[PDB]
């Protein structure tokens, strides 16, 4: 729901990302090294399931975006001269010296 | 391997007094390409149609320097198989080439340079999502 | 293994490669000019100009012969290309999972510096974060970009900032021009978990003291009828008894004992300077928030307070004179932090402004009090009345002698 | 004096998004609430118009008297230039304040008649000089009355954006260029996260 | 006399995958000059998978006239300037491999005696079964924005809202 | 405008993933296509061999492109302005009669005071 949320959903797809290219030599080598139909077929399974869950994954991380309406642009920040946790973090030490 | 061969001999021609569409073939017959099996050895281009089995020919003559020579299979009076092609050009016999031979080898080599330069290249590139494709 | 040595061989097979596949197009196309003119459009300039056209003629002919090893090696190719390809696939994927791992821990302390608030910027080129470390004030407001360190594989902040270390030090100067005393300013200790965090806070804290030092090294250019001179290392402020007040930007028990005492004395001279000064630079930020809601000279912070001093000063010099003339006074002021509600308020109190002070002197017992009201301004203030009229008085040395006037006779 | 413009429009549901956003780019906010009070003369001309002013965001709500109290200001908005677009609308306003001891009661003097009152009430933004308004135009529960609740326009109101920059001379070459040449820069740092096109007034 | 025509036609579309990889060829090596370090890694990689759909055509070309060029012979005709120059005729009709090319055969042919067709076929036939099970199981998942109208409707109505407030707040309209 | 700004960046989000997600089934299918060898001429075979390496090389650049896009989201996630400012530990909060007691005591340094008069 929260912004830093969403982020730590995109770190569990990102985890299972480079398994695609694993699981795809897997298939390779279950005809090429094993010679076995059934692995490939366990193994293609497999390298689909991981690539839709993150295709879509991420389709729904680009909507989710437009539907939490954040900025396409990196906005100039705004200048603080002074802020309240400032002025009470000078106060205190102020103090301590007095 | 006679593909790729080049067999001259300089002695005979001179020997004989330069090469003439008359005894080109009498020249061949000195040469690897001539097999003594044919009908040539035996036996004239008339008493070849007469004749079965494998026969050396000239197809084509531009004297005093280019002649192409077919050694073929005799069927009939008639019906004639080409067996390989031959060419005499500067006193010097080839085997003309075959045309997919000679284009497959040159898409071979040219296809070996694509890997070559490929597979070394592949390696360099360093990939981090946040640097992207540094070459170290 | 050079960048650009390595560009030079893949030039070089690509070269190779064009050379072959260009050297079996003049061939065909020299063969097929025969049959079509168009044809001979494709044969290298040279081989135009040298070589005429349909100088290629071909005959149906040969088996060709089979070869043996030929169909072993298309076997051995296949195969040997079909298991480089999965061990290249299982390379790509172990070095890419072990580059999603480090990504992970960087985003992690990533997501601490978004939990706390601190705003996060790409700039439109870098593809790269920035923290705004000098986001709750001061006069200029950097960011720093967030990088993974090289070499300890850990993470920090890059600034632009050229110190590690920077704080103000206010200090107190001999006749000699020796440090009787001095006070370097110091922040109060943030807990941080996270290594990212405690460099954006010694970021914060080291802007702010450069910021208060500029503003404070500006106001020296301001006010040199004070005597203040400045090297843009060092700021002098020359007070009294040849004594002098060194500001600078310092970068990279008894109880009982006279001595220690009164060095205990200027340590708290030196931290209340520190600490209002400091508190003025606060006010002159806030200040500065009103103004961009629609600056001139410099800002005040560093002459009130000298203001301040010299009051202590003349007001003492006139206890000397009363006191060596026996005269009974009674010295009244009304300082304007006394009465202030809270910090907010008292943050507005250190001004020169509301600054009074209420003086009743007693020439004799027998005689009336002279009511001196002492109000002295910043730039170029004693109201004297006495039984017979109100004087305004341009000095002290006036005031001193206008009193000598009403006793003598005695 | 002349006004130069820009106008936008954001949602009831995108207020707390669009202020956080301006908030967290410029200079404020600035709590903005006043009582507006139009009279109008004895075809129809907007610019005849007189159009009062009252800034009661620090006034209390439960004081009665405060017509001649709180202060008032005589604004004269005109209509913007025609055929405009690319660039900001442009109108004259012709600005004058008062401090006397009955202001309602001077107004109908002159001739003027009562036509309508609308409440601004919203925060205000600041940055390069040039102001920045997100505003919700109320009606109130009885006439001249600061007494809540407010009933706004609407079941679901949306929120005016009103983006203002003052030239007091128009005879001015380079500051009546420049409030135009900085609208560039506050119309490309709203645009990213706001909507704002020309719109005439 | 017949079969010249088909053998004609074959070599004029062999003769056109040539100049097309011809010309991808030199572009690839142009693209290559310009940066004067090593060119971004994506264009390297984007002009390979250029030359693979090249040589795929060419290779494919080539076993598609298998029989029809295995069974023709090229040789200079009476026009070509034989006496003059006939090594660079040698040249053209060079049937021999790159020296590279034929230590990679000498090399692979060594390594597969150094590890010492029945089920040559047998392991074939498993590769067409597994493309048959891949793109039966691709059909199994679906890849690849009606509140975006939602959303769009929300501005409309707004901007109409607006439209009649500016009238009340200078005429008064309601 | 702010509503098509925010569909563009959806649209070429949405379609840097297709292509990427394509590219890997797409080649992934090729190298089976091209996989079956008996039959084939080594002539034939030579390019093949290419074709194949040059396909898994597109697969990981693929996989490669996918990890691109993550990191914008996120960046995109951390570009989006959050509702309040950060926290401090005033803790050790300030007295401010400790305060106005050093103020007058050292601005009254030496001095005699009015006996509060």
């Amino acid at each position: 729901s929260s912004d830093t949320q969403q982020v730590q959903n995109i770190l569990e797809l990102e985890a299972k990302i480079p398994d695609i290219l694993s699981s795809a030599g897997k298939c390779i080598e279950a005809i090429q090294l094993n010679n076995s139909l059934e692995d490939f077929r366990k193994y293609s399974k497999e390298f689909l399931e991981t690539v839709e869950f993150i295709s879509t994954g991420l389709r729904r991380q680009a909507l989710e975006l437009e539907k939490a309406e954040v900025p396409v642009v990196s906005l100039q920040p705004k200048k603080r001269y002074a802020s309240t946790p400032l002025s009470n973090l000078i106060f205190d030490q102020s103090s301590k010296l007095m | 391997d006679l593909t790729s061969i080049q067999w001259r001999m300089p002695e005979w021609v001179q020997s004989m007094g330069g090469l003439r569409t008359e005894n080109v073939l009498e020249y061949f017959s000195q040469s690897p390409f001539y097999s003594h099996k044919s009908n040539n050895e035996m036996l004239l281009n008339s008493q070849l149609k007469r004749l079965t089995g494998i026969q050396f020919v000239i197809i084509h003559e531009r004297p005093p320097f280019l002649w192409v020579i077919q050694k073929q299979n005799r069927l009939n009076e008639n019906e004639v198989k080409p067996l390989t092609v031959y060419f005499v050009c500067n006193e010097n016999i080839y085997m003309a080439p075959n045309a997919y031979t000679l284009l497959a080898t040159r898409m071979l080599n040219a296809t070996y340079c694509f890997q070559k330069a490929l597979t070394k290249i592949e390696k360099f590139p360093q990939y981090n999502p946040q640097e992207g494709y540094t070459y170290p | 293994m050079d960048s650009q040595a390595y560009k030079k061989e893949l030039i070089e097979q690509i070269m190779i490669a064009q050379t072959e596949c260009s050297l079996a197009l003049d061939m065909t196309s020299l063969l097929l000019s025969k049959f079509k003119e168009n044809s001979i459009e494709t044969i290298s300039p040279f081989l135009k100009s040298t070589v005429p056209p349909s100088s290629l003629q071909f005959s149906r002919s040969q088996p060709p012969e089979s070869k043996e090893s030929d169909a072993t090696l298309a076997k051995c190719w296949k195969e040997k290309s079909l298991t480089s390809s999965c061990k290249f696939l299982f390379e790509a994927k172990e070095r890419l999972t072990s580059v999603v791992e480090t990504e992970h821990e960087y985003y992690t302390e990533l997501v601490k510096v978004k939990e706390a608030s601190w705003p996060l910027f790409n700039s439109q080129g870098s593809n790269h974060l920035s923290v705004q470390y000098s986001c709750l004030g001061g006069i200029s407001l950097g960011l720093g970009l967030i990088r993974m360190k090289p070499e300890s594989k850990s993470f920090e902040v890059q600034s632009s900032l050229l110190y590690s270390q920077a704080a103000l030090k206010i200090s107190i100067l001999n006749k000699d021009r020796d440090e009787i005393g001095s006070s370097t300013w110091s922040w109060p200790s943030q807990n941080c978990n996270s290594v990212l965090l405690k460099d954006i806070y010694k970021l914060q804290e080291i802007l702010f003291e450069m910021d208060i030092w500029n503003s404070l090294l500006q106001e020296a250019q301001s006010c040199g009828n004070q005597g203040v001179n400045f090297t843009g290392d060092e700021i002098l402020v020359p007070i009294s008894d040849d004594h002098v007040v060194r500001i600078t930007l310092e970068t990279s028990s008894t109880n009982f004992v006279t001595i220690k005492q009164e060095k205990e004395l200027l340590k708290c001279l030196c931290d209340t300077l520190n600490a209002i000064a400091h508190i003025l630079f606060l006010k002159h930020c806030r200040k500065s928030d009103r103004r961009s809601q629609q600056d001139a000279n410099a800002p005040l912070i560093l002459r009130p307070l000298i203001f301040y001093y010299n009051l202590n000063q003349e007001s003492l010099e006139f206890q000397r004179w009363l006191k060596q003339r026996d005269i009974s006074f009674k010295f009244m002021p009304n300082y304007p932090w006394e009465k202030a509600k809270d910090f907010l308020e008292l943050e507005n109190s250190l001004s020169i402004n509301r600054l009074s002070i209420s003086w009743r002197i007693m020439v004799s017992n027998f005689e009336p009090a002279i009511f001196i009201q002492h109000t002295p301004t910043l730039h170029g203030v004693w109201r004297c009345k006495d039984q017979y009229s109100s004087n305004q008085f341009s000095s002290l040395k006036n005031v001193c002698q206008y009193i000598e006037h009403h006793i003598n006779s005695l | 004096m002349q006004e130069l413009y820009l106008l936008g429009v954001v949602p009831s549901r995108r207020f707390e998004a669009v202020v956080n956003s301006l908030s967290k780019t410029l200079d404020g906010p600035k709590t903005i609430l006043e009582f507006w009070v139009v009279y109008r003369p004895k075809p129809r001309q907007p610019d005849s118009w007189l159009r009062l002013c009252s800034n009661i965001e620090s006034h209390d709500e439960t004081d009665t008297e405060w017509s001649k109290n709180t202060q008032w200001s005589m604004y004269l908005e005109g209509n913007s230039e025609p055929k405009r677009e690319d660039k900001c609308g442009i109108r004259p306003v012709n600005r004058a304040k008062l401090t006397n001891g009955s202001v309602t009661e001077f107004v109908e003097k002159m001739g003027y008649e009562f036509s309508h009152e609308y409440i601004i009430q919203g925060l205000e933004y600041f940055f390069f000089d040039t102001t920045v308004r997100i505003y919700q135009t109320l009606i109130p529960s009885q006439q001249r009355s600061i007494k809540p609740p407010f009933h706004p326009m609407n079941e679901e109101q949306p929120w005016i954006l009103h983006v203002y920059t003052h030239v007091a001379d128009a005879s001015n070459q380079v500051a009546m260029a420049k409030a135009e040449a900085n609208l560039t820069k506050v119309k490309t740092l709203l645009s990213a996260f706001c909507d704002l096109k020309n719109v005439r007034l | 006399d017949i079969s010249t025509e088909k053998t004609v036609e074959s070599l004029e579309a062999i003769r056109h995958r040539i100049a097309q990889i011809v010309q991808s060829l030199t572009h690839f090596l142009a693209i290559l000059h310009q940066s004067e370090s090593l060119s971004p890694w994506p264009t390297i990689h984007k002009n390979f998978n250029i030359l693979l759909s090249q040589i795929h055509s060419l290779s494919n070309n080539l076993a598609a006239h298998s029989h029809t060029l295995q069974t023709t012979s090229i040789y200079p005709s009476l026009e070509f300037p034989v006496k003059e120059q006939e090594p660079l005729l040698t040249t053209l009709l060079r049937t021999k491999a790159l020296p590279e090319v034929e230590e990679w055969e000498a090399n692979t042919l060594q390594e597969y005696e150094a590890s010492i067709a029945n089920d040559a076929y047998q392991k074939d036939q498993l590769w067409d079964q597994a493309r048959i099970i891949f793109m039966e199981e691709r059909e199994n998942y679906s890849w690849f924005r009606q509140l975006e109208i939602d959303r769009a409707t929300e501005e409309q109505n707004a901007n109409q809202m607006l439209t009649d407030i500016l009238s009340f707040m200078k005429s008064g309209k309601r | 405008s702010f509503q098509r700004q925010l569909v563009q960046r959806t649209n070429t989000l949405n379609s840097s993933i297709d292509n990427a997600t394509l590219t890997i089934l797409s080649r992934f299918q090729d190298i089976l296509d091209i996989a079956i060898n008996e039959g084939k001429d080594k002539y034939t075979v030579a390019p093949e061999v290419y074709q194949i390496e040059c396909h898994t090389v597109s697969m990981v650049r693929a996989v490669e492109q996918l990890l691109d896009v993550s990191r914008q989201i996120k960046s995109y996630w951390l570009t989006n302005s959050l509702s309040t400012s950060f926290p401090t530990v005033d803790y050790s909060e300030p007295d401010l009669e400790k305060v106005k007691r050093t103020l007058t005591k050292l601005q009254n340094h030496l001095l005699e005071v009015s006996l509060i008069e």
